[PDB]
RNA sequence: CCAAGUCUGGGCUAAGUGGUAAAGGAUGUGGCGCCGCGAAGACAGCCAGGAGGUUGGCUUAGAAGCAGCCAUCCUUUAAAGAGUGCGUAAUAGCUCACUGGUCGAGUGGCGCCGCGCCGAAAAUGAUGCGGGGCUUAAGCCCAGCGCCGAAGCUGCGGGUCU
RNA sequence: CUCGAUGUCGGCUCGUCGCAUCCUGGGGCUGAAGAAGGUCCCAAGGGUUGGGCUGUUCGCCCAUUAAAGCGGCACGCGAGC
RNA sequence: ACCGCUGAAAGCAUCUAAGCGGGAAGCCCGCCCCAAGAUGAGGCCUCCCACGGCGUCAAGCCGGUAAGGACCCGGGAAGAC
């Protein structure tokens, strides 16, 4: 039960929903097990199953839909956080390149889609354009880089906290 | 059922040894109890201990009274062998006739004995049923 | 390659069961059933557990040894030849059935495939 | 070479005379002590009470091997003897002194100390 | 012929700058028989007779280069094998033969108080009681001398023509001078 | 950890389940609850 | 595989349970009763104070809910927390057990069940009997329907003793 | 079942399974910083040493080691000692 | 095992049923060693051409084709034969 503001160009066909929009470009797919939903101007949630089960299938898909959008439109953006009295890192290659201790930093590409930004080095993140594909590899770095909350330093998922 | 030899010859006339009846407190109205459905020459020791234990998690008001018992017990290796076997006792206690009127946690609102005798259940032996009395426990 | 055309047939979705089953009924009478389709086939949900018993198909080796097929082609292979004895026509009756991948003459593919296919 | 308990001299004065050859050192399996390597063997009889003495607990190194050790110069080497010395768990020797010569080898695997106390080093 | 191969020259050292021991190895171009492809169908070897003159006494790299020597008009001189490279040979055993179950496989034979006793060479044992019968496990007196014996990390040093021949680091051909020789670096490590 | 016998600690340590499974989890090392 | 309905009817399975197991667990799932309310416009999100005499007794060197043994009351007012809770040296912050705006139509609770998943690790190699089977797959429960199949019983005809 | 007969302890050799795993990797836990330990879940590949004294296994002792594993198969093996 | 992302049913959370990834000396592959007698006898190249007379679907009896092979001899780290 949501909307398609501006641009959102929808096909729901065979069972994928191809939605176009700005800095939005994206193909996603989307159950053929159910029941699809849009009328040009808003669509939402369709009950091929109306039981608890498959209920929340599309209360799924909802949110899934919901995505396509506000991605299609405004793309996604992941806060990263660079905690380290050492690591470090700016932006190198058509890539990342941080560093923290060991030798080797390292080079680390956002396939077509995905694509990283050094605000400052110190503190960097992703803007994609599908929050799903985003958090992740957002995270696979973020991780990628051993957080090690032992008394506070590297990656963290921004909004962290300490420990002792 | 085997059961023994005589109330009198084999062994039969004792105290079975054990820690009483009664506890808790009073309480008119509030039902507050545990039977169970199980048959077995209830444990003695296991017994008498289990209950007890309930008075060492608890201390005062829930009729921690208790409708048990045993009074006959069981026999086996002292001698020769295996063979013609005489008999040397060992492990008194009472059938648990296929449920029935175990212990009472009775008492108007003092559930802080329900969850009592409960732990009291956890313990036991034979599974037991967690139940309440005429009206049930307020 | 071309063969004859006396039986006729295909796979795909069906429920590989009665699916050879009858396959061979005249894979039994005495009839040739040359088809295909292997992966369109289909059989029990539960796909997991599903692309296990096969691989129960899969590593069964005996030293005495233990193969065990690694592409649909098989799948129907055991199954089928199940259905049959071992003296003789029961056998041939092994030879005179054929199939085959995607298509040589005009969830049934994720257990072999999956532990061969 | 040079195991169980095959026996060998001393060149240093560490107070010794013999020792015997428990283990060759080095980690599991291992069969052999060849000059250089270091064993985990005792005396077999020391001077009257130096500063060893007979049966003593020990440790000891590889210097003289008639089992003959080919040299990567594809030469080859041996000795009418075999026997080596003591050690102070820092691989570290004890005879303030040295007797008969020896080979490269220590200085390869850590020894200098005797190394020059030889008389000389073949 | 997808390789390259030849002979057992014989083994012998000396230099270097340490010193070390190798093996010789005899084999300009052995010609070009066909080339390995599957293609519009099944294809692999084909024989357009331009062979030796007794040879009817009887009557995609590597393969690819191939191409290069084995249209030149047959033959094709072995040596890409340049200074200091790992291809892998795989010899033919040596017909060493039926032996006892000792050096035909390692094994602890006939102790001492019985280490003789007119006594000796033997197995110790096959199966238990309840277990059954026999394994196709404990080989057996399994015959050697004839296998298609071979090795890995194959290093090759040098070589020289005046008649194409090859140093190589480590013998261990596997058959004797004058044997079957083929090479390769096959999935190397040291790469 | 307990593999067998699990229930609850924290006053929150949630009830979760992965492969029909069941294993606590709350936010606490002190929790790690599986079966 | 081997003869005989991939019968029809209406439920229940989403683990291959069926194809061995107990104590013991858990908003699994499906069917039955209860307490409170949604126009004192309800449980879970969000705004805020996150009340004062409560800082009482053993131990105090520190109970002063957030060491633990006993209390569990009063309040001026929007009501209240015998302050279940992470802590530190006791004190010192948050959290509902309290409700306004923003929604708005079903939300939390225990008893009764029928089906089901963890505990449930083994020695040659693997197992429903085998191939196999996920709303006639098929299993399991309750309903009607017709066919199989003994040397048993009818028809055929002979045997034989009382 | 076997007495019209299945030759029994330990050793030797040749081993083969198994996992409740000793060494080994992977993990979560800790009253874990490091390092090293403890706790428990997943994995058997490979591997798990010389002597001593004892008929022994077991076992204690000596020097190692990552480790120096528990147990099957008539506590495997006498038509093999 | 173990760790995550995207998000239902529980309008708040959740590695989760469905969607997508992380992660092991381990499985599959890969590295050597056979090996179609795998009766599904596989591929391919390079040779050899229709001989005789007899009743038959004579797919049966003879010269053959050194295509070709063999046997016998002489020899082999090939080897009991």
């Amino acid at each position: 039960p949501i909307e398609i503001p501006a641009g959102v160009t929808v096909t729901v066909n065979g069972n994928t929903v191809t939605v176009k929009g700005p800095k939005g470009e994206l193909t996603r797919t989307f159950h053929p097990d159910m029941t699809i939903t849009v009328e040009g101007n808003v669509i939402t949630v369709t009950r091929p199953s109306d039981e608890k089960h498959h209920r929340a299938l599309h209360g799924t898909t909802r949110s899934l839909l919901a995505n396509m959008v506000e991605g299609v439109s405004k793309g996604y953006e992941k806060a990263l956080e660079l905690v380290g009295v050492g690591y470090r890192a700016s932006k190198q290659g058509k890539k990342l390149v941080l560093s923290v201790g060991y030798s080797h930093p390292v080079e680390i590409e956002p396939e077509e889609g995905l694509e990283i930004e050094v605000p400052s080095q110190t503190k960097i993140i992703v803007k994609g354009a599908d929050k799903q594909r985003v958090g992740e590899l957002a995270a696979n770095i973020r991780a990628v880089r051993p957080p090690e909350p032992y008394k506070g330093k590297g990656i963290r998922y921004e909004g962290e906290l300490v420990r002792l | 059922s085997i059961k023994p030899t005589r109330r009198e010859y084999i062994s039969g006339i004792p105290g079975k040894g054990i820690a009483q009846f009664k506890m808790g407190n009073n309480t008119y109205p509030a039902q507050v109890e545990n039977v169970v459905e199980k048959p077995v020459q209830i444990r003695h020791n296991a017994l008498e201990a289990a209950r007890n234990a309930a008075n060492r998690f608890v201390q005062n008001s829930g009729k921690f009274r208790i409708r048990k018992f045993p009074f006959h017990v069981i026999r086996e290796q002292d001698g020769d062998g295996m063979r013609a076997p005489f008999g040397k006792s060992v492990g008194t206690a009472a059938r648990s006739h296929g449920a029935n009127h175990d212990f009472i946690a009775w008492v108007n609102p003092d559930p802080a004995v329900e969850f009592a005798w409960r732990r009291a259940y956890m313990k036991v032996t034979p599974t037991v049923n967690i139940d309440s009395s005429p009206a049930g426990n307020a | 390659a071309e063969f004859d055309a006396d039986v006729i047939v295909d796979a795909r979705d069906c429920i590989m069961g009665r699916v050879a089953s009858q396959v061979a009924e005249q894979a039994l009478d005495g009839e040739t059933v040359a088809v295909v389709n292997a992966e369109r086939a289909v059989i029990t949900g539960r796909e997991e557990q599903i692309v296990e018993k096969y691989e129960k198909r899969v590593d069964i080796g005996n030293d005495n040894g233990y193969f065990y097929p690694k592409r649909p082609d098989g799948i129907f292979k055991r199954t089928i030849r199940g259905m049959l004895p071992k003296k003789q026509r029961g056998r041939e009756a092994f030879e005179s059935v054929r199939v085959y991948l995607g298509n040589p003459y005009d969830t049934l593919g994720e257990i072999s495939e999956t532990l061969g296919a | 070479m040079i195991q169980q308990e095959s026996r060998l001299k001393v060149a240093d004065n560490s107070g010794a005379r013999e020792v015997l050859v428990i283990k060759v050192l080095g980690g599991s399996g291992r069969r052999y002590a060849n000059i250089g390597d270091v064993v985990v063997a005792t005396v077999k009889d020391a001077t009257p009470g130096g500063v060893v003495k007979k049966g003593q607990v020990v440790k000891a190194v590889v210097v003289r091997t008639k089992r003959g050790v080919r040299r990567p110069d594809g030469s080859y080497i041996r000795f009418d003897e075999n026997a080596c010395v003591i050690i102070r768990d820092d691989k570290s020797p004890r005879g303030t002194r040295i007797f008969g010569p020896v080979a490269r080898e220590l200085r390869d695997k850590d020894f200098m100390k005797i190394i020059s106390l030889a008389p000389e080093v073949i | 012929v997808q390789g390259f191969a030849g002979y057992k020259a014989g083994m012998t050292p000396r230099e270097g700058m340490e010193t070390v021991p190798v093996t010789v190895i005899e084999t300009p171009p052995m010609r070009a028989v066909a080339l390995r492809a599957y293609e519009q169908r099944p294809l692999t070897e084909v024989w357009t007779d331009e062979f030796h003159s007794e040879l009817d006494r009887t009557l995609s790299d590597r393969l690819d280069h191939a191409l290069d020597i084995v249209e030149d008009g047959g033959e094709h001189a072995m040596n890409i094998f340049r200074a200091g490279e790992y291809a892998d040979v795989a010899g033919v055993t040596k017909g060493k033969g039926t032996q006892g179950p000792v050096k035909r496989w390692g094994v602890q034979k006939r102790k001492g108080k019985h280490a003789r006793q007119g006594w000796r060479r033997r197995i110790g044992n096959l199966g238990p009681w309840n277990p059954s019968r026999v394994r196709s496990t404990v080989p057996q007196q399994g015959q050697t001398g004839y296998h298609q014996r071979t090795e890995l990390n194959k290093r090759l040093i040098d070589i020289g023509e005046g008649g194409p021949y090859t140093l190589v680091k480590g013998s261990v051909p596997g058959p004797d001078k004058r044997l079957v020789p083929f090479f390769r670096a096959v999935r190397p490590n040291d790469q | 950890k307990v593999r067998s016998s699990v229930k609850k600690m924290c006053d929150n340590c949630k009830v979760v389940r992965r492969h029909g499974r069941v294993l606590v989890i709350c936010s606490n090392v002190k929790h790690k609850q599986r079966q």
